[PDB]
């Protein structure tokens, strides 16, 4: 435990000296307790790797030897506070110090231990009855919205020797006891578990059920699943963060954990005023998404080695909220920054570049990434289910999908959004290409679409060959001029304006387009299908025959109808009824009808 | 046999990236099988690879973390890796390493085989004639398969290559009509779950479940076993090959990750680097994994081989797909300008290549003038191409009459020949048929390629 | 404190290159700072490299040369580098090691700080709120710079870049008089230039051009020759910066640091790399350039709590005019915005040649407002700039359409362009403009045509200002 302070090449820096101990683990150097971590070993010595500066540092320092590798820390009163890459408080850190820079080696659990907690016991097993790892064994209501299950971890089993009665407890304090056969170990409401492994699940089930967008645009046509992976450019001018908010509030998620990156104090203030001004009125009340939401972010002045374990602890307490079964969505956002940190990380290991400098194994550490995710029952008594999805924002140099990490990257997700700033220069919102765009999920999502509607899977893929049928004949519209063409190719392409023009746009500020329930977008997409089919059967029977109904026909005998189609977004569900927005679409329709019926 | 015992030690001089290196060894064996103890009691594996005086070098299987010098324990069995083969072990689903994943039992086997393998004697070659039904118009009439082939098939990201692997596992079967059929082994490379569940629901749909031997390694699994498992379903289905004289094809899938690994383990050592940084001899290494394919005398069964690899960035030159280029002799080159146009199979013919057809096909296999279509076929096409990227310059009215006969048969061919559809399985006599309908098309003073005679018997109709 | 006398050592097992090292050290300790004492008499400082038992080395700043084995003393000071800093030190000129060079006394120190600095914690972060004005019209008005925004302005060998860093010193403030000048009086505003890697002309054009300006009184100066070691390269910016920082936020003042020729920074520190023996990284540059970059940019914004702020706007050279050279690479990645200038408006005799149309910004959205400023900015912004675009391709069309088959309103753009180039960019050394005359300029551009072609206007504001 001698600190033989070697010197450096770098923020790095070693010491030797002491005895045998295990690598990937974390120790603490100087008086001043600087975290490290061990990478070679030989003999009496081995090498570490501080993260904080190494000015000062002294040969011969104590080494404080430690018993656990790099770890989070778990338990309640997680959500709402703010973690670095080491899971470091920043707000309870801010108020101690009453000081405006990072202090080194602050030395304070991440969560309470001076709080008293409400619990609730199982009120079920007794003293002495046998249980298993992954088990819930309590309660605790962190706050109006969510209560923190609790539950063994795994790799413990025996015959409980303690049950706490129903009360309140501080964190240091034991609720659970249990004699395995020959030992007995103590457990508190807080748990430490490895960083770099995975937690145990009953198993891993398949995708059935689509992710709930406040937004109609890409969520008809380009359906997210729960349990999905994705992927979305992120550029600035045209928005990344919107799709935050977005999630965020109008989704069925029960928890968001937000990973960050070299970012600024921005996104973090504009999301706290996020917290009471994105309000939702899940009990009839407006309630803030603090209460709900976590976050975790760092700088790019932060030490390179945190910025690398941010996003393994991200994706740590993803798992453990999901664990209680809940519908966590990840949002691993500045992904090509995560690239950087790899990048430099390799750049202190003497490693081969496979390629700019990336290390070999990139690839495994994106596999092992995005693999995480999808939905599974969870281990334990309870038999709950939930999901977790993952957000990687890809970040090319300029728009160039060539980097090592973005190609990778775009064969392994299956949903991709498209996000050009041409879009949002043409005052189109939401800026969505819709021709770079797909999802891979469409044969999953089929059962649960028959299921409850049984129409709408006609309608989007009509929707799509007609887009992509009229990508393909503006070059011809380009050649001919715009003012001479058949009559059905032009009520084809007028049908393309009217979806373009009121149905995939979405005001993000307009009382009733804030949220687009999907029975609305189902009856709008219906109604409009219907329309250019009953256009295209009396077009193409009077070109065929005689009098010949031309576009102007159209216009002037339906030209009220088609101030009907526009006007169909103006409904306000929030507060009509569905019932007055189904009868207003049906009734739409048979006017419609009759007016075709007049038409001929 | 041996009945030394097995030394264990408590020497580690020190660690090193994933290598490990003991001390005070006791006449050591170049690449001899070693089982470490951590100090929770949890097991791993490693494989000697340098020895030199008492010391030696290991590398870990399962990823080096969590080991303590002074508590971690090396026990050595003195022999190199040995597996366990039997004929039952079809119908079962096994990891990387071999360990049981269906909750079932450990294999009771009926030999012990070495992992590597060993080469087979050039002469006692009898070389593949048989052809093979795919029923892929794609494959059977222009780039036609023998069993012993070990032809690969290149696709690139987001492509439906799974697609066609199963398709092809589905209609395999003999071109010539007892009920043969097929024993396959299939052997995942750091496929996604998504795949591994679309496999196995495939395999289990037809009931074919009673004659595949499954090896999974998601990317969860360590990346060091990557490099075993293909050497292992190779071995089993050398087994099944030569010592049940059952027919057997192969299905490698993502060597490009494959190819990582390799680069991964390398690095370690570092060794001299090739180009885009892959180690000189994983040529080598290729070649020792493709060459273990095709069908030896005075036997009866066989070993066809179908690997898989994607292209990263549609990069032909690209060294993976380059070396496999030289080992192995063929190609098929699926195509994305058809997947973007929304066709099925899309596969590219201008590019593909089969070196077995000219001993494949003939009189008395499919057809008199099997080749000549062929050569025909593939020249229109061509010629086609030309003239598609000939017109988007020139304009409609530079195009001569032959510019136009050449471009509707490129339409008609690409829609026809190309597309058949999720189960259509055509009979190669069917696709004959076809292919002279699309010749027909073109007037007989054109058909330079063919000869005379075949136009005299077999055009007009 | 510290209250142990010092050691010195007569130990020297070599010297290699600009490195010396010598051993049977005791406790020696990384980054310390040891001076040196010739045969000849001759005083030079250092600092410690590396360190490893009792075997020390130490890289001398002065540059090695004759050095004797035995005859060599070297103290000990036992301390990583502090700074002197202090509120004083306004209207002083001093060199890259920060000894004064002005014929002036040794700073009677205020205060000692680390050098490196020490991260500002996100949490404490506060977004900026208003705008400055720089003194040059083609900034202000089409590209805003908040308080705490980062914005970098490329440049390359050969072009004017230094005489625009002088202008922008000579001429940064305040906008605050909208309301009142009674109120504008309080001026709490200051100003650190930090020049680095300047060859001898340019040092003393910036030290007589601002020593002719009348506001030495609050600005501190920085100079590093190119003569001078190489080492101190790369300690120039942190002197700056703990200055910055120590005025900023113990005096709740509103700095403004200005570097140059980050360039410079770049290569002297690949050659400390080199010497260091380390791996090299991308391109020859180390691959902790990225972080080193942004250890330096990120000391700055605002502090809740603190009235006072820090913006930077960093200067450098494309080398051979690539955009995607690592050093602007990851200079735009790190930092806010992007300012250019552009070879050809240079080359048509344009000062400054400054050449919005691939200039962007970051927070020009929020910087200004109603209040800070008029309510008339924004949208006057986006139609000069769709004028001038308009304008500039409608050349290019002209250029082969022929003049002759040109609208009267083409002729308008024509125009439009013209007068753009002739007045609104081209403003002269000394023609100190505010943010007032610069949209007052603008409108008076915009009064060519007719409201009708100013389709990016709001009619609101059309009622109001167009008929001026």
């Amino acid at each position: 435990t001698f600190g033989y302070v070697h010197g450096v090449s770098g923020p790095v820096v070693t010491a030797c000296d002491m005895a045998g101990a295990a690598m990937y683990e974390l120790v603490r150097v100087g008086h001043s307790e600087l975290v490290g971590e061990i990478i070679r070993l030989e003999g009496d010595m081995a090498t570490i790797q501080v993260y904080e500066e190494t000015s000062g540092v002294s040969v011969g320092d104590p080494v404080l030897r430690t018993g656990k590798p790099l770890s989070v820390e778990l338990g309640p009163g997680i959500m709402g506070a703010i973690f670095d890459g080491i899971q470091r408080p920043l707000s309870d850190i801010s108020s101690q110090t009453q000081s405006i820079y990072i202090p080194r080696g602050v030395n304070v659990s991440a969560l309470s231990r001076d709080i008293k907690w409400e619990f609730i016991p199982s009120k079920n097993l007794r003293v002495g009855s046998h249980i298993t790892g992954g088990d819930i064994y309590g309660i605790v209501n962190e706050n109006s919205l969510i209560k923190h299950k609790i539950m063994l971890p795994p790799r413990n089993r025996g015959s409980v020797t303690y049950i706490a009665p129903p009360g309140n407890y501080d964190a240091s304090d034991v609720v659970l006891e249990l004699e395995f056969e020959g030992v007995k170990e103590k457990f508190s409401m807080v748990q430490v578990w490895p960083v770099r492994q995975v937690r145990p699940v009953t198993e891993k089930l398949p995708a059935n059920h689509p992710l709930l967008t406040g937004q109609r645009v890409l969520d008809a046509l380009f359906p997210c699943v729960q349990g999905g992976t994705t992927a979305i450019p992120g550029a600035f001018g045209c928005g990344k963060t919107v799709i935050s908010q977005s999630l965020s509030k109008y989704s069925n998620s029960d928890v968001i954990i937000y990973v960050g990156c070299g970012e600024r104090g921005n996104e973090m203030s504009e999301v706290l005023r996020d917290f009471p001004e994105l309000t939702m009125e899940v009990d009839g009340k407006v309630e803030s998404i603090m209460k709900r939401t976590a976050l975790v972010a760092n700088t790019s002045n932060m030490p390179v080695a945190a910025r690398e374990a941010s996003i393994y602890t991200g994706i740590t307490l993803s798992e453990y909220f999901r664990d209680m079964g809940y519908h966590v969505s990840m949002m691993a956002d500045s992904t090509s920054r995560w690239a950087e940190a790899l990048r430099e990380i390799s750049g202190r290991l003497a490693e081969m570049p496979a390629d700019s400098g990336y290390p070999a194994y990139l690839g495994a550490r994106l596999a092992s990434f995005y693999e995480r995710a999808g939905r599974v029952k969870c281990l334990g008594n309870p038999e709950r289910e939930g999901s977790v999805s993952i957000v990687g924002a890809v970040s090319p140099p300029g728009g160039d999908f060539s980097d090592p990490v973005t190609s990778a990257t775009l064969g392994i997700v299956q949903v991709f959004w498209g996000l050009d700033k041409k879009l949002a220069q043409r005052k189109h919102f939401p800026s969505v290409n819709w021709l770079i765009s797909y999802s891979k999920y469409m044969r999953a999502l089929d059962e649960y679409y028959d299921k409850h509607f049984t129409e709408f899977v006609p309608l989007r893929t009509k929707a799509k060959e007609i887009l992509q049928e009229e990508e393909d004949l503006a070059e011809i519209v380009q050649l001919v001029g715009k003012a001479s063409l058949a009559e059905t190719d032009k009520i084809t392409l007028e049908v393309a304006k009217l979806i373009k023009d009121d149905f995939l746009q979405q005001n993000g500020y307009t009382p009733y387009d804030r949220f687009c329930p999907f029975y609305k977008t189902v009856g709008m997409l219906s109604n409009m299908i219907s329309f250019y089919d009953m256009a295209r059967r009396a077009v193409e029977t009077t070109a065929q025959s005689d009098n010949k109904i031309t576009w102007s026909i159209i216009r002037e005998h339906m030209g009220e109808i088609l101030y009907k189609l526009s006007s169909m977004k103006f409904k306000d569900p929030v507060k009509d009824g569905e019932a007055k927005i189904k009868a207003d679409y049906a009734q739409l329709l048979e006017d419609m009808q009759n007016a075709f019926r007049s038409l001929e | 046999y041996l009945s030394q015992p097995r030394l264990t030690y408590k020497t580690v001089s020190g660690v090193n990236g994933p290598l490990v290196i003991l001390d005070h060894v006791k006449f050591p064996r170049y690449a001899e099988i070693v089982h470490l103890t951590l100090p929770d009691g949890t097991k791993r594996s490693g494989q000697v690879l340098e020895v030199s005086g008492s010391k030696a070098v290991v590398q870990v299987f399962e990823g080096t973390s969590g080991i303590d010098a002074k508590k971690t324990s090396c026990e050595f069995t003195g022999d190199i890796l040995r597996t366990p083969v039997s004929e039952d072990m079809l119908g079962r689903v096994f990891n990387g390493s071999g360990k049981p994943i269906d909750r079932g039992p450990v294999v009771l086997a009926e030999d012990f085989l070495d992992i590597m393998g060993q080469p087979i004697n050039p002469q006692c070659r009898i070389y593949p004639e048989e052809m093979i039904q795919t029923g892929i118009s794609a494959i059977d009439g222009m780039n036609s398969i023998a069993r012993g082939q070990k032809i690969p098939i290149f696709s690139a990201a987001g492509l439906p290559h799974n697609e066609i692997a199963a398709q092809i596992c589905r209609q395999a079967g003999l071109v010539k009509k007892s009920e043969e059929n097929f024993a396959i082994v299939f052997a995942a490379m750091g496929v996604n779950m998504e795949t591994a569940r679309f496999f196995k629901s495939d395999f289990e749909e037809n009931g074919s479940m009673d004659n595949v031997c499954l090896f999974l390694n998601l990317a969860n699994d360590p990346t060091i076993e990557r490099i075993i498992t293909p050497r292992l379903a190779l071995t089993t289905a050398e087994f099944l090959a030569y010592q049940c004289e059952k027919h057997v094809l192969v299905i490698l899938t993502d060597m490009s990750s494959y190819a990582e690994a390799l680069r991964e383990v390398s690095a370690a050592r570092e060794e001299v680097p090739g180009r885009r940084g892959f180690p000189g001899y994983m040529y080598t290494d290729l070649a020792t994994i493709y060459e273990r394919a095709g069908r030896v005398e005075g036997r009866n069964g066989s070993i066809t081989q179908i690997p898989i690899l994607t292209m990263p960035n549609d990069d032909i030159t690209h060294p993976i797909p380059d070396l496999t280029g030289y080992i192995t002799e063929g190609q098929i080159y699926v195509d994305r300008q058809l997947h973007n146009r929304q066709i099925y199979p899309p596969i590219n013919v201008l590019p593909s290549l089969s070196r077995l057809m000219k001993s494949a096909i003939g009189e008395g296999m499919t057809r008199k003038d099997h080749a000549d279509v062929s050569n025909q076929l593939y020249a229109c096409y061509a010629i086609g191409k030309d003239v598609q990227a000939m017109k988007a310059v020139v304009g409609e009215e530079a195009l001569t009459s032959d510019d136009l006969l050449y471009l509707e048969f490129l339409q008609k061919f690409e829609k026809n020949f190309i597309t058949q559809g999720p189960y259509e399985n055509r009979t190669v006599y069917e696709t004959l048929d076809i292919g002279w309908q699309l010749l027909r098309i073109f007037p007989k003073e054109m058909l330079k390629r063919i000869p005379q005679s075949t136009l005299s018997e077999f055009y007009p109709r």
